[PDB]
This record gives C-alpha cells, sequence and structure tokens, in this order.
C-alpha cells in the first residue's frame, strides 16, 4: 500500500 | 542501467505538464484500488511519482501479466489532470512493455521520491 493517502479517492472519482 | 530511463520525465511532467513527451519508464510497484483501477508507483531513474492511474482500457496488460512491477514501458499517449492543492494525476492512456519484469529483475537505479 504505497502512497495511502487521499489520491486514491480522487482517482476513483474520476472517470 | 539507469541510461535506460528517461531521466527528468518526472520533473517535466510535475513543472511543465508536458503531454508530447513518450517517456521510458520502470514500474517500481502497482496497486488496484477498489472492476479494479490500477496505481502505479513509476521511476524515471532520478525520482518516483506516485500518482500514475492507468486507464481501464490498460488493464488487460495487468491481466495478462504484461505490466508488472519492475518492468519496464514507454508511454506513448497520457493526460495530467491537475489537483486543487497542486498535486498532478497522470492517466497512462497508450504504453508499450518494452522489457519484462521478469528481464529486469529488479529496481533500477536509487530514485528519490519528487518534491
Amino acid at each position: 500500500d504505497f502512497a495511502n493517502d487521499d489520491i486514491d479517492s480522487y482517482m476513483i472519482a474520476m472517470e | 542501467m539507469v541510461g535506460q530511463l528517461s531521466e527528468g520525465a518526472i520533473a517535466a511532467i510535475m513543472q511543465k505538464g508536458d503531454t508530447n513527451i513518450k517517456p521510458i519508464l520502470q514500474v517500481i510497484n502497482i496497486r488496484p484500488i477498489t472492476p479494479p483501477r490500477y496505481r502505479l508507483l513509476m521511476s524515471d531513474g532520478l525520482n518516483t511519482l506516485s500518482s500514475f492511474m492507468l486507464a481501464t482500457q490498460l488493464n488487460p496488460l495487468v491481466e495478462e501479466e504484461q505490466l508488472s512491477s519492475n518492468c519496464v514501458c514507454q508511454i506513448h499517449r497520457f493526460i495530467v489532470n491537475t489537483l486543487k492543492d497542486g498535486r498532478r494525476v497522470v492517466i497512462l492512456m497508450e504504453l508499450e512493455v518494452l522489457k519484462s519484469a521478469e528481464a529486469v529483475g529488479v529496481k533500477i537505479g536509487n530514485p528519490v521520491p519528487y518534491n
């Protein structure tokens, strides 16, 4: 789980 | 072996937002976010950056194990999405795996996280 930040949530919300 | 990677491409993406380049990068790690969405930690030899996302259309490259940790690939099309806080997400649209994970075998060089 590298870089477990809030970027995951952003990439989910994309597209 | 670091001469095989596009040293400085991560800084160019993060400073210039260049999308015309076709950088050669090493996959350091791939992890699914929960139909999976893959987030990639990539290296250009000099730096790593963790905000790469695989377009869904490239998921077969992961599913057939062509794209996996330690492989080297060349990006043929990507999009940048700059967040309100200034971080940049790099969406990989098209790429070619140049050297398999098995053939490379290890992280190339000693890249440090971009800042």
